[PDB]
């Protein structure tokens, strides 16, 4: 809860930055990404909180500059599948990765932004038929033929037009 | 919620011109908070104890001049223990003394500096777990020397400094200043609060330094902002408690 | 009454509420394996908090699904959005502005702030920031888009409008019929009881009043902001959910601790473990009041979904007889307007006003006979005898084709002798 | 189905205890130790229970709102016709009849789809005379040469009539009115 100068022995490494690492910072653990922080410690304090109890950044105790620590595990992941028996290939949706040209499992072969997140494992068709999986923001996806999984916007519907006119009625 | 010093409360002014001088021992009750507006370095630092005789063991937490020092002896205190100039007039005898370092090293000179009052030093000691938890801040306060007794503005957060571990109880304490050449001391005051056990709330700017605090169970709109978490009510029927 | 004033006024209804997904494994435990097992023994409570998740965030889509995509034939934007002096330019999509909406939803979608995509640089390079989705989202609580973008949305509205401007009610029953906007304004005129020559003599009278009217909710909505308060009820409650889900993780819940790791590095694996499962019956614990809360504020939502569904069908689609159901006065149209989480009616109703006083009589005794009037009332103005429409003055001469014969006229009460036309 | 069957399995967790078993915890503990698991399990099965009639209050209230719609429906289609649109199917509604389901209703929902409309040249009122003419039912349509009134919803045509139509001022105001000529018996 505060600096401290009385330790026990176990190591010193050097500082590793802008990578999730297991860290030790005077005996308080965790796993997290260290960052070089815009916060000016108080001289008494050698843990910072969120708004949570968190720890969101320390003091290091031999360069007393400030570190901010991040959770390095963070985006949503979607599994977009036909059913079994019906195949084994996915397609899988990173909603927080921007992938337009990564914290994706496979590089695959098909990227395209959905504007749900990035979508890998299904390719862009122009075509527009009804919504058979929803992923969301427009786009749907289907199994559809060799068969594959691909992405597609939605269409809203028939496209149809009235003739208009002041003099004509429709009976 | 803690213990704290409430919004508003009764504190007591004791001032210090070259007719009169006011040192009288206030009660020690939960932890108490202690303010200094001076010109100069007058207050030079505090006695606590229980009955400050030979008796039972006291602590001198004190100013000599270039350290702060904290000793904790059993003293045989002199009546009004005072500073004539740079000279520690405190004891006349000091034995069994279970603890004697130095806090920091300060310089602060004894010399009488004219003018009004320039700074407010703020102090607030309390007890936890026999030790003596120092709090303190320096907040630049222009007083002049007629018109007005009262005190500045705002808030100002007090930091941590020091924890003494006097290991003793402590029921009364006793504030020493510098007499100058044996005479009525120069212009300086001092107030002397008394914290409760309250909750209150801190509203921490973007840099972390507190700025305006709130005493939760003041009143019901204070309890609001409480209960809120925070500064700004909008316009309504609240449920307080 | 003697008058009419044609009124347009607005109905917020919200539609859908943000769609949630929450991982328990993220937002009990930061990143702790000593925290990941020991939860496998609440496994079972996590699918069911994400099954209910999942049922809200289906029935969101479901909701706005139901409520634009009533018809699915995509009538197209005509060229000119004059019908007959009806001005329809401000509730139907500009082609010569970038935005597929109308005026009246850019600013309706101007009045709600909106704040609940997002990447890891983003929040790792904007700590000092201290974003809130940031926050929730490094705590395992994302939100899911809507199926329908507010452009697929704003299109199925302006294929809603345009299709009751050209064809009128005639298609959400069959095919579209198309019907001069005169024609199917006096056929509205008809609905609530007023005879249609009025529609036609006051033609150019009734297109300013309704254009004066469009322009009065478009003014009323570029200045108060409180029109949108449900909207903005929906967004600020599902944002402030999340928020207390996010700071509920500083309760001890009784242990020594609210911080895993402090646990963990104090305690070894003995006494940690009472801790840590103190914490995560805590943390399951406020997961399942949100999940609880969030079901109750989906049954609100859907109940409302179902409600502007019904006045989709029967305001937008059809002319309602109902009493106040398509706003205030007698119904003639409903324009809706995709909005944020909602929709906004533009409801077109019919006010009389400017009432004159009459003396009126329950029937005229003529001969030994009695009439009584076929559609309308009689009305005196102090001489002669006249018979008027209800909703409107137009005084006609009693022939035996404004009225009928049923017995003698001894019998009512309130009887006036008169002479009655006959051709 | 999947709510008792989730409250079934929901039997095996530990909830913080030793084991999920109350035997193994019987068996294994006396009666000072082998209290505190046998609380821990109280309390999660308690909470199980407690989640469980929540989700079944939540579950009860939006099945009473279908069950409300049902018998508005059974009240306003079946017991009558309904003037509101797509209340009792799509189109024109005539009639519903109810059939049994289980858990359920199905309203078999009679409508009436107008089909295979045609192109007619249209006017809103006839000026025969210095009088104008607007009609009581339906429209004015024309055929190419010669003007007829019909309904709305059917193209039934016939000769425009004193009796068919209406006068209601003169011919000057109406925009679109056309020249024709109505017949008086
Ligand atoms: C007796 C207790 C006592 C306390 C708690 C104390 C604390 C204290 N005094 C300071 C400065 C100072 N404060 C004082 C004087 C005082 N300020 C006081 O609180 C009092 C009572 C005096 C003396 C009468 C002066 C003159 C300085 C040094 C300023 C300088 O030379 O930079 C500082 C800042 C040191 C730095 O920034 O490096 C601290 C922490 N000083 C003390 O003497
Ligand atoms: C703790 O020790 C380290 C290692 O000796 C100190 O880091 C050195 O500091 C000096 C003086 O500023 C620099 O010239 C060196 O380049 C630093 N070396 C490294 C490897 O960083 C550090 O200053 C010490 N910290 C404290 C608080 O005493
Ligand atoms: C992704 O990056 C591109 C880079 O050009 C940027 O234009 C875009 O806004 C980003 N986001 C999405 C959701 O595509
Ligand atoms: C699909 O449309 C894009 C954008 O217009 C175009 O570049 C691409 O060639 C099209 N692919 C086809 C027609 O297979
Ligand atoms: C203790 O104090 C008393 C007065 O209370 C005094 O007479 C005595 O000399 C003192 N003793 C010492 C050792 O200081
Ligand atoms: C404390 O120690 C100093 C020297 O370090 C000494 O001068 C002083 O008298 C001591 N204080 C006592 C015994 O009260
Ligand atoms: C924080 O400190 C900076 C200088 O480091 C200063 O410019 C800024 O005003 C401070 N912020 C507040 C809110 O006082
Ligand atoms: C009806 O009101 C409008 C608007 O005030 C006015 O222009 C018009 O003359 C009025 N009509 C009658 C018949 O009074
Ligand atoms: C409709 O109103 C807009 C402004 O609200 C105006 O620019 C436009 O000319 C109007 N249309 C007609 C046909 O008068
Ligand atoms: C109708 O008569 C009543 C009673 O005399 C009077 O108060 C009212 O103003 C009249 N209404 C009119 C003239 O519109
Ligand atoms: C009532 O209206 C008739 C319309 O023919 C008119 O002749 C008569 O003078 C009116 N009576 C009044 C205004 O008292
Ligand atoms: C109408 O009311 C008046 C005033 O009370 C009364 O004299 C008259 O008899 C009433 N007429 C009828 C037909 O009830
Ligand atoms: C009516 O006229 C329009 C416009 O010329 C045409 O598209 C349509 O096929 C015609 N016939 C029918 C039966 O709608
Ligand atoms: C229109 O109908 C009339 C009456 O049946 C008929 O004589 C005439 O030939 C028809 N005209 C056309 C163009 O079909
Ligand atoms: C109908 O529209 C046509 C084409 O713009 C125009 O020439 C004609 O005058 C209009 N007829 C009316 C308004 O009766």
């Amino acid at each position: 809860n505060a600096p401290a100068t009385v330790c026990g022995p176990k190591q010193s490494t050097e500082l590793i930055k802008n990578k999730c690492v297991n860290f030790n910072f005077n005996g308080l653990t965790g796993t997290g990404v260290l960052t070089d922080s815009n916060k000016k410690f108080q001289s008494f304090q050698q843990f910072g909180r969120d708004v949570s109890d968190f720890t969101d950044s320390v003091k290091d105790p031999k360069t007393l500059e400030v570190l901010d620590i991040t959770p390095c595990s963070y985006g949503g992941v979607s599994v977009i599948t036909p059913g079994t028996n019906a195949s084994t290939q996915v397609a899988v949706l990173y909603q927080d990765v921007n992938c337009t040209d990564w914290r994706v499992y496979s590089t695959g072969t098909n990227m395209f932004q959905t504007q749900a997140g990035c979508l890998i494992g299904a390719e862009h068709v122009n075509n527009s038929y009804d919504c058979d999986i929803p992923i969301g923001a427009g786009i749907c996806a289907t199994y559809h033929t060799n068969k594959r999984i691909v992405a597609y916007v939605m269409s809203l519907g028939a496209e149809n037009s009235v003739a208009y006119s002041n003099n004509t009625i429709a009976i | 919620e803690g213990f704290f010093l409430p919004f508003d409360s009764n504190v007591t002014w004791y001032s210090f011109w070259n007719q009169k001088y006011s040192v009288a021992t206030s009660p020690f009750g939960d932890g108490v908070y202690f303010s200094t507006i001076d010109k100069s370095n007058v207050v030079r630092g505090w006695v606590f104890g229980t009955t400050l005789d030979n008796d039972t063991q006291s602590v001198l937490l004190y100013n000599d001049g270039t350290h702060v020092r904290v000793e904790v002896c059993t003293f045989h205190f002199c009546p009004t223990p005072v500073f004539s100039a740079s000279s520690p007039h405190l004891y006349s005898s000091a034995f069994n003394c279970t603890l004697n370092y130095t806090l920091a090293s300060v310089r602060a000179d004894f010399t009488e500096v004219d003018g009004s009052f320039k700074t407010i030093r703020e102090f607030v000691f309390k007890l936890q777990d026999g030790s003596l938890n120092v709090y303190y801040a320096s907040t630049s306060y222009v007083l002049a020397i007629g018109a007005t007794s009262q005190l500045p503005s705002g808030v100002t957060p007090l930091v941590p400094l020091w924890k003494i571990p006097i290991g003793l109880n402590i029921t009364n304490f006793k504030t020493l200043v510098y007499l100058r050449s044996d005479n009525t001391p120069l212009q300086a005051a001092y107030v002397v609060g008394h914290l409760k056990r309250r909750t209150m709330m801190f509203k921490y700017d973007e840099n972390g330094t507190i700025v305006d605090a709130i005493d939760c169970a003041l009143d019901p709109l204070s309890e609001t902002k409480c209960t809120l978490r925070s500064f700004i009510v909008e316009k309504g029927i609240y449920q307080t408690s | 009454p003697t008058n009419f004033t044609i009124s347009v006024t607005t109905e917020v209804m919200p539609v859908s509420m943000t769609k949630t997904s929450v991982d328990c494994t993220m937002y009990i435990c930061g990143d702790s394996v000593e925290c990941s097992t020991l939860l496998l023994q609440y496994g079972s409570f996590c699918t069911q908090l994400n099954r209910a998740l999942t049922g809200i965030a289906v029935e969101q889509d479901k909701n706005t699904q139901e409520v634009f995509a009533q018809v699915k034939q995509i009538y197209k934007t005509p060229d000119i959005k004059d019908f007959g002096g009806f001005n329809f330019s401000q509730i139907l999509p500009d082609p010569s502005k970038p935005s597929k909406r109308s005026f009246i939803e850019d600013l309706l979608f101007n009045k709600v702030t909106l704040a609940d995509v997002k990447q890891y640089g983003d929040c790792l390079g904007d700590i000092q920031a201290r974003d809130l989705i940031c926050a929730q989202k490094f705590n395992g609580l994302t939100v899911l888009p809507p199926l329908l973008t507010d452009e697929m949305i704003a299109a199925y509205t302006a294929a809603l409008i345009s299709g009751t401007a050209t064809a009128g009610w005639t298609f959400g029953a069959g095919a579209a019929l198309q019907i001069p906007f005169a024609m199917q304004m006096a056929y509205r005129f008809n609905g609530i009881g007023v005879t249609q020559n009025v529609l036609y003599e006051n033609q150019k009278l009734i297109a300013n009043q309704f254009n004066s009217a469009i322009g009065k909710i478009q003014e009323s909505l570029t200045s108060t902001a409180s029109a949108l308060g449900k909207l903005q009820d929906v967004v600020n409650q599902n944002a402030q959910a999340l928020n207390t889900l996010v700071k509920q993780l500083s309760s001890n819940f009784g242990a020594i601790s609210s911080v895993l790791n402090d646990i963990i590095s104090r305690l070894d694996k003995v006494e940690a473990e009472v801790q840590i499962d103190r914490l995560i019956t805590g943390r399951l614990q406020s997961l399942q009041t949100y999940v609880t809360q969030q079901l109750i504020r989906a049954a609100e939502i859907r109940a409302s979904a179902n409600l502007a569904a019904t006045k989709m069908s029967e305001c937008v689609l059809g002319q309602s007889k109902r009493v106040d159901f398509c706003g205030k006065g007698y119904h003639l149209m409903s324009f809706p307007q995709a909005a944020p989480h909602g929709v906004v009616f533009l409801h077109v109703t019919y006010i009389p006003s400017q009432e004159r006083n009459f003396t009126t009589a329950p029937a005229i005794c003529h001969e030994g006979k009695a009439h009584f009037p076929r559609e309308g009332v009689f009305v005196s103005n102090g001489t002669h005898w006249f018979i008027t429409q209800r909703n409107f003055y137009e005084p006609q001469i009693i022939t035996t084709d404004n009225t009928f014969v049923s017995g003698t006229c001894d019998v009512v009460i309130g009887i006036v002798n008169n002479t009655v036309y006959d051709p």
